[PDB]
């Protein structure tokens, strides 16, 4: 739709890629497996990159010249989840890496001599402060900016 | 070092900060000693001032 | 030399110490005491023996001839003693002077430790532009 | 300066603290009250090279010295020969 | 014990390693006299291998309080 | 045997049983969906 061309519903250049290139995968008139049970170009590796026919799903997917597909993601015509869908995903996963970073850490500096408890690991991964992340509804999006890590502690 | 011996533990040394030169890895925390430990891990100016073992 | 042979600190050869710039300028030399015939370590890479005389070895430059201490006091003895020889005489009486063993009290001598103002907030950079009338020649 | 690197501290006590450094530092010059009462930062420094072996041991709690001298003899670098 | 001797003090000089941080104290000086009393102490080391230093009340800005 | 307020330790590199594995189970999602570059949802 935008700068490159249209998706899969038509993309001539893209078509030629499907075909030569891969199918020369062929290129081995035979190469012996008339019945034989190992050498697996034959089945998939192609067909798994291949039965990926005039279908790949359908994805929209813009495809420029040479027909390699380009990613716009400006939230329009079709392309929205090529950054946001896998974007918030990156955010959510990280941040629940470091929400617990700021956790199997803020749980130690106390009691009796706590000077490298960390070269061994008290609860592995934290396996206690663990889910605090999925057990983040809202969470730091409020309690970070109000109290605890409070401007005081700033 | 104990833990405590000489002679009079089988109870092995798993737990109590350090080992390797004597105002050792000190209580007080640091990182350098984590490349220490691996580097010079094999060496001999420490382990004991006495041949003996090393060849052993 | 030989017609005057006055030695003390045994050695034999070596391409180590003393060469041209110890005549044409300054000299530097260490002296010492010792009990009974013992084999030492040496600056300049080599190694020999002792017994006595003056026990007076001459040395290229004075960082060299105090190292008899940085090991030559892990081998007994109060007494080891290096001076400064010229190509003619004195001023700079090197281990001579007053008392000895850098860590006692008779006098104060030099040192100071302060500059103008002390270690405090010299976030204050360089001040006046260097100009012949305000106490910055120390 | 001509050798001017500050190792000063506040204790200037020198027992299990610092001694190392070719000639340069004939101190123990007790200033009228500083605990183990021996003080300052040097004696007559126009003698030896440019170490920082100077600290390495016994505090300077600030900097610690190094080369800064510029005006640099030869007896001040091993090699005037 | 009656006033405050060595119970919590920040550092404020800007040279001192744990400067703005507040660690613990010990046998702060008694007499009218000198200018470098007060030992302080905290967990975190510093650039030397051993770090347990003495600062002095002309300052300890503790500050609030 | 492990109740509430942190637990037992573990070694220097249990990260080598954390890089290898966990993460390892992810090739295991990168063949179940043998492919990506956007993704359908559930
Ligand atoms: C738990 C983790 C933790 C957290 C919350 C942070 C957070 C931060 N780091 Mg950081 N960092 C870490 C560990 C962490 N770091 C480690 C281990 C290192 C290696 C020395 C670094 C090296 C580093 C540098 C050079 C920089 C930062 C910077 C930053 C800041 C910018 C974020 C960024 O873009 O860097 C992305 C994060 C990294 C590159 C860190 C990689 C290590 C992560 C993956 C730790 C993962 C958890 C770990 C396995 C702990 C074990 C879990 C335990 C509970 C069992 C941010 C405050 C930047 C800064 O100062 O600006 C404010 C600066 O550029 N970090
Ligand atoms: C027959 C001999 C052999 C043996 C038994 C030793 C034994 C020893 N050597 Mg030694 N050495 C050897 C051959 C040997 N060396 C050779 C051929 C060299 C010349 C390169 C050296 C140069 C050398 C030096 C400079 C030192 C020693 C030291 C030592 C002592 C320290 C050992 C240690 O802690 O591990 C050290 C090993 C590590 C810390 C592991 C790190 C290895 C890294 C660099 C990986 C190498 C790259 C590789 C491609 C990475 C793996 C793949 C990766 C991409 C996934 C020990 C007595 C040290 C000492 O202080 O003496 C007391 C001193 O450091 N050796
Ligand atoms: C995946 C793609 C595409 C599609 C099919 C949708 C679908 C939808 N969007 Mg949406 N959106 C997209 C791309 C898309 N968006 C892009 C690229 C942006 C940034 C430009 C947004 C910014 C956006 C906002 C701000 C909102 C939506 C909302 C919605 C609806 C609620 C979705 C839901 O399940 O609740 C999930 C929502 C949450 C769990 C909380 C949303 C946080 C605010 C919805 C049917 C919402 C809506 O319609 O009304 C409230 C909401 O307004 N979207
Ligand atoms: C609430 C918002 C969400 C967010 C954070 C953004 C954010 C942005 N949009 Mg956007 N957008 C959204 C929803 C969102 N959009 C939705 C639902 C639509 C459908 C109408 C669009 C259609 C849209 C267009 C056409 C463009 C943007 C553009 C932009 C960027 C300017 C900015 C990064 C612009 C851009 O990035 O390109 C210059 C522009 O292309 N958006
Ligand atoms: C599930 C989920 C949960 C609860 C965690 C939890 C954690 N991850 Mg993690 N991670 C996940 C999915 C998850 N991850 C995925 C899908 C990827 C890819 C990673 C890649 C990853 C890395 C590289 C690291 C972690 C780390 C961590 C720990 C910090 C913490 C236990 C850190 C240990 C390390 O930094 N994760
Ligand atoms: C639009 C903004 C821009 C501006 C003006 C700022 C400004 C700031 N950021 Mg920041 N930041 C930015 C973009 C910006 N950021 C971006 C793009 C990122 C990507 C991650 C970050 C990531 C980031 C991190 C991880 C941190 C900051 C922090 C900060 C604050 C510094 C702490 C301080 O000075 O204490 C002022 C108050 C007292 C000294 C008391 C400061 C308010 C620090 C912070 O969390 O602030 C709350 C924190 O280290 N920023
Ligand atoms: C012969 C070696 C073997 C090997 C291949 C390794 C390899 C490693 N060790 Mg290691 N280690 C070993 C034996 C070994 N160790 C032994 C016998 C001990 C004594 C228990 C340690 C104690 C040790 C510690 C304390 C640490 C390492 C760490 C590391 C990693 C540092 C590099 C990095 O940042 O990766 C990425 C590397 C995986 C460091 C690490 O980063 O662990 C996660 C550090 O934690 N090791
Ligand atoms: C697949 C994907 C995903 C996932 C994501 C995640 C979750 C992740 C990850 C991964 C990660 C999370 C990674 C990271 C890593 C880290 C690192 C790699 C770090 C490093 C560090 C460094 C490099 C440092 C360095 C240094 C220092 C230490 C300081 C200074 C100096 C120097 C520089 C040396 C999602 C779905 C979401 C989206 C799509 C795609
Ligand atoms: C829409 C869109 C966009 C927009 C953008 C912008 C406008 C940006 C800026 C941005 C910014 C401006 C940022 C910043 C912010 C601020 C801050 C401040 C942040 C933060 C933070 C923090 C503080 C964090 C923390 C944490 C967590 C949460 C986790 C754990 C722990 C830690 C630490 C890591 C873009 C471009 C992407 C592209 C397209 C799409
Ligand atoms: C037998 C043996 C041996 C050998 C060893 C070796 C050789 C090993 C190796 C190992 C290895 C060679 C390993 C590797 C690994 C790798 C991997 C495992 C990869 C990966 C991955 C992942 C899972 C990731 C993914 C992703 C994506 C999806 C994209 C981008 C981002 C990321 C990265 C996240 C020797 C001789 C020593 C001796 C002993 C025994
Ligand atoms: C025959 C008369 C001589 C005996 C001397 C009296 C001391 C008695 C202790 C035995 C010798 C000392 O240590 C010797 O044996 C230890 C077991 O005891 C061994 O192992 C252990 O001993 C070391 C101290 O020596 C420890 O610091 C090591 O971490 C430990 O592994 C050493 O490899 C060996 O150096
Ligand atoms: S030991 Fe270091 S006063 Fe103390 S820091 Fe000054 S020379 Fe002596
Ligand atoms: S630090 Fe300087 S003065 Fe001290 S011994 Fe070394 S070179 Fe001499």
């Amino acid at each position: 739709d935008i700068a490159g061309l249209t998706p899969c519903k038509e993309s001539k250049q893209f078509a030629k890629r499907e075909k030569q290139a891969l199918k020369k995968l062929q290129a081995s008139l035979k190469l012996y497996a008339d019945d034989s049970a190992p050498a697996l170009a034959i089945k998939a590796t192609m067909e798994k990159t291949k039965k990926r026919f005039d279908n790949y799903g359908k994805y929209g997917l813009l495809c420029g010249s040479d027909g390699l597909p380009h990613l716009i993601v400006s939230g329009d015509q079709r392309h929205w989840g090529e950054f946001i869908t896998p974007g918030i995903l990156f955010l959510y996963i990280a941040g629940w890496i470091g929400w617990v970073g700021r956790s199997y850490l803020i749980a130690i500096r106390d009691e009796k001599k706590p000077t490298q408890k960390e070269i061994i690991i008290d609860v592995p991964l934290a396996s206690s402060l663990l889910f605090r992340g999925f057990s983040w509804p809202v969470a730091a999006y409020r309690e970070l900016l109000n109290g605890e890590l409070v401007d005081n502690n700033f | 070092l104990v833990d405590r011996d000489p002679i009079k533990t089988s109870f092995e040394q798993w737990a109590k900060p350090g080992h390797f030169s004597r105002t050792i890895a000190k209580g007080p925390d640091t990182t350098t000693w984590i490349w220490n430990l691996h580097a010079d891990a094999h060496d001999f100016d420490s382990h004991t001032s006495d041949l003996e073992e090393i060849s052993r | 030399e030989l017609d005057p042979n006055t030695p003390s600190p045994i050695f034999a050869g070596s391409t180590g110490g003393l060469l041209r710039k110890a005549q044409v300028e300054e000299f530097y030399v260490i002296t010492w005491e010792s009990p009974k015939e013992q084999i030492f370590e040496m600056p300049t890479g080599g190694a020999a023996i002792m017994r006595e005389g003056p026990n007076l070895l001459k040395l290229a430059r004075k960082e060299q001839c105090l190292a008899l201490g940085t090991r030559l006091r892990s081998k007994y003895k109060i007494k080891y003693q290096f001076y400064r020889v010229f190509p003619s005489g004195e001023v700079q009486y090197l281990h001579p002077k007053d008392g000895v063993y850098p860590e006692k009290v008779n006098p104060g001598r030099q040192g100071v430790g302060l500059n103008m103002r002390s270690i405090g907030k010299n976030v204050s950079p360089i001040e006046v532009k260097f100009t012949g009338k305000q106490p910055y020649d120390l | 300066m001509s050798h001017s690197v500050k190792i000063y501290d506040t204790c200037i006590g020198c027992t299990q603290c610092v001694r190392a450094c070719p000639t340069d530092v004939l101190e123990m010059i007790p200033w009228g009250g500083c605990k183990a009462k021996q003080i300052a930062s040097a004696p007559r420094t126009e003698d030896c090279v440019g170490c920082k072996r100077c600290e390495s041991a016994c505090p300077t709690d600030f900097l610690s010295v190094r080369v800064y001298l510029w005006h640099e003899t030869t007896r001040s670098m091993g090699l005037a020969y | 014990i009656g006033p405050k001797r060595g119970s919590k003090v920040k550092i404020l000089r800007r040279e001192s390693y744990w400067f703005k941080n507040v660690g613990s104290v010990v046998a702060v000086d008694q007499d009218p006299k000198t200018r470098y009393p007060v030992v302080v102490r905290f967990a975190k080391v510093n650039y030397a291998n051993i770090s347990t230093n003495n600062y002095a009340l002309d300052e300890v800005e503790e500050v609030a309080a | 045997m492990r109740d509430f307020k942190t637990y037992l330790s573990v070694a220097p590199v249990l990260s080598t049983l954390w890089f290898g594995s966990l993460a390892g189970l992810l090739i295991e999602i990168n063949r179940f969906f043998p492919d990506a570059l956007t993704f359908p949802f559930f």
